[PDB]
């Protein structure tokens, strides 16, 4: 009864040109990147007042929606309740920073309390660069694209000159040893391997089983219901394996590349590392099995199983050519359950191939990037006739 | 903890292999005599030396890696 | 006038020479200085008593000579007892330099383990192990050839 | 008892046989997708190269 004293915000209800979204919604992230758990950084951000602000904003929405699902009265409690947790999430990272007179440092958080709260609701309207995935692709591609520009702008030398760049250093070396030591700034060699990963993934992205579908009333044009080989967005599958990896690491750190328990760890080496295969081969086995396990369970909960798809098609009045409505499920069951199990296995195997080859971005994460950039590609092509 | 009377000498050996590549850069190699009496304090009575190496290949089998590249 | 003192490190040369081979530990010296050292001491402190036996009990050899004339003994004959895993632990070579007097405590310890299996029931061992089972090599082939001659 | 495993891989095989894949069609479809990916990556490179000149 005490929650009916907070108003909400308004939204536009008119057609908006795509140019405005592609030009304006893609900017204003520099303020968050002014400063640009190092292994754990790949989750949302790197700095520990800036913090991350990616997970908390969507977490507030998830909490409000689950509270609603646990009506104008409840509608007014949606936009108003996010401000309740908006202060909690901002102070949450700061107090964590304190544990692992310092009270004066809390003044720095004054600005950061509301920096990302305003942007949370506005970016969703328009092109569709929401769900925080637009933030992830921008920073993930950044570490790949600005990697080339780092070499000319790098001032640190270490042992060899770098202020003038390292891609072309014929005067410095020459005779010339083009096969230098790629232990720092591997910009010369990692680009060779990563482009192979880009080509292979897009090839497997286009795999799908096309199911003949027709309107239940009109004779004529036949459409196909596409069941993608992955059949699951990369974020639901890869995050469920990324989160558990992060959860494992933080647990061991509280309770691993050096001076840490090495019972479970991803392999990392130039070329190949092999002392006891009982560790390396087990890692991929648990990685592949978990991905298929995560992908197979996601469709059971996300309303994308064979049973749910048929209900969607029945609602849209779409039928198979020569099957009854009840036979929709059986034909879908021929491909849907096995595509999730095998698609999750394949995307996990692509990560292992990406990690082993040592591509840009340390292998993992680029699978998320290539899929989402493809995800908006289907919008881009269809909006251009 | 070597003990030597005056006007005599004792020989000791050390061996260092630079893990990081190096060339044309000597390091400290300072000789400090740590002799202590019953008081329990050590007085520092301290030259430098040189080291250099030419780098061609490294690793478990550097030659095959460079040939493959 | 220079250093280059004793460097008698124990290396893993063969680990297999012949059946019943007794280890012949040898010590190498490389010195160019014009001075001399005194009061050599060869002690077999760190040796495996279970797999290698020393000739003169607990070897404690004192030489105290620097001369091209001769040396007391540098061919230590370790006599093994039975086949198994042998470890080349170390060999204690200290010098009681008459110039100074205190012991130059130096012994080269290496984790070199080698396997020599039973010579009779590496090369001879594994060969004898492989040739042990005679019927399994011939009898199936004998039956195959009998079937061939009955069918051809 | 290992039969479900023998089932699963087999089903996977069937999916790969049933899935539509770019065959000549490989050239066309892969080239179009690669051109799209390259131009999108170029846009990403352009948009994320604006804050550098502050340090030079």
């Amino acid at each position: 009864p005490f929650c009916v004293i907070l108003p909400e915000i308004q939204k536009p209800e008119r057609k908006i040109q795509f140019k405005e979204k592609v030009l304006w919604t893609a900017i204003t992230l520099f303020i968050f990147l002014v400063c640009c758990y190092w292994m754990r950084v790949i989750l949302a951000s790197n700095r520990g007042l800036m913090a991350l602000g990616i997970s908390p904003i969507v977490t507030s929405g998830l909490i409000m929606q689950l509270l609603a699902g646990a009506t104008p009265k409840d509608r007014a409690l949606f936009n108003g309740a996010q401000k309740l947790f908006g202060m909690t999430i901002t102070i949450g990272q700061s107090i964590v920073y304190v544990m692992t007179v310092c009270l004066l440092i809390t003044i720095q958080l004054f600005v950061a309390g509301l920096i990302v709260l305003l942007l949370d609701e506005l970016l969703q309207k328009g092109y569709g660069l929401g769900s925080g995935i637009s933030l992830f692709i921008a920073t993930n591609i950044c570490e790949t694209i600005v990697w080339k520009a780092f070499s000319p702008t790098t001032v640190n030398t270490g042992r060899g000159m770098e202020f003038e760049g390292a891609i072309i250093a014929l005067f410095h070396l020459l005779a010339l040893r083009e096969a230098f030591y790629r232990q720092n700034l591997p910009n010369l060699m990692n680009l060779i391997a990563t482009i192979f990963v880009f080509a292979v993934v897009i090839y497997f992205q286009g795999f799908r089983v096309d199911l003949p579908i027709k309107s239940a009333r009109y004779r004529g044009q036949y459409n196909t219901y596409p069941i993608k080989l992955f059949y699951t967005s990369n974020i639901p599958i890869i995050l469920q394996s990324a989160l558990v990896s992060n959860l494992y690491v933080i647990s061991q750190m509280l309770s691993p590349v050096g001076g840490l328990c090495h019972y479970l760890s991803p392999p990392e080496s130039f070329g190949s590392v092999l002392e006891d295969p009982v560790h390396a081969v087990v890692y991929i086995v648990f990685m592949l099995g978990s991905c298929a396990f995560f992908s197979k369970t996601w469709i059971e909960v996300s309303g994308s199983s064979a049973k749910d798809v048929a209900k969607q098609l029945k609602e849209q009045q779409m039928v198979m050519r020569g099957h009854r409505e009840t036979s929709m499920v059986h034909e879908l069951n021929r491909y849907i359950p096995t595509a999730a199990a095998f698609g999750g296995l394949c995307i996990g195997a692509l990560s292992v191939l990406a990690d082993f080859l040592g591509a840009i971005g340390s292998g993992t994460g680029i699978l998320l990037a290539v899929t989402i950039i493809y995800q908006y590609f289907e919008i881009f092509v269809k909006e251009q006739s | 903890n070597t003990v030597v009377p005056p006007q005599r000498q004792a020989t000791f050996e050390y061996s260092f292999i630079p893990a990081e590549p190096m060339g044309g850069r000597p390091f400290g190699l300072v000789i400090n005599l740590n002799y202590k009496d019953l008081n329990g304090n050590v007085f520092q009575d301290a030259f430098n030396q040189t080291v250099t190496i030419i780098e061609r290949e490294d690793g478990l089998d550097g030659e095959t890696i460079f040939m493959y590249m | 006038e220079e250093g280059a003192r004793l460097l008698a490190s124990k290396s893993l040369l063969n680990r297999y020479a012949v059946e019943g081979r007794d280890l012949t530990l040898q010590y190498n010296i490389y010195n160019v200085g014009s001075s001399a050292a005194l009061d050599v001491e060869l002690s077999d402190d760190s040796f495996p008593p279970e797999d290698f036996g020393i000739v003169s009990g607990m070897l404690n050899v004192k030489w105290d000579r620097i001369a091209p004339a001769s040396n007391v003994s540098h061919t230590v004959v370790l006599r093994p007892l039975k086949a198994g895993y042998f470890n080349f632990t170390s060999a204690t070579v200290t010098y009681l330099a008459q110039e100074d007097g205190p012991v130059v405590i130096g012994f080269t310890s290496a984790p070199g383990q080698g396997g020599i299996l039973a010579q009779r029931e590496h090369f001879l061992d594994w060969a004898a192990f492989g040739v042990m089972t005679l019927p399994s090599i011939g009898v199936p082939l004998l039956l195959w050839y009998s079937s061939k001659r009955k069918y051809d | 008892f290992v039969e479900p495993s023998r089932q699963f891989v087999k089903d996977s095989i069937r999916l790969v046989k049933r899935c539509t894949k770019p065959d000549k069609e490989f050239q066309k479809i892969a080239m179009a997708t690669a051109i799209g990916f390259a131009i999108m990556g170029f846009i990403g490179f352009f948009v994320k190269l604006i804050h550098i000149p502050i340090n030079n």
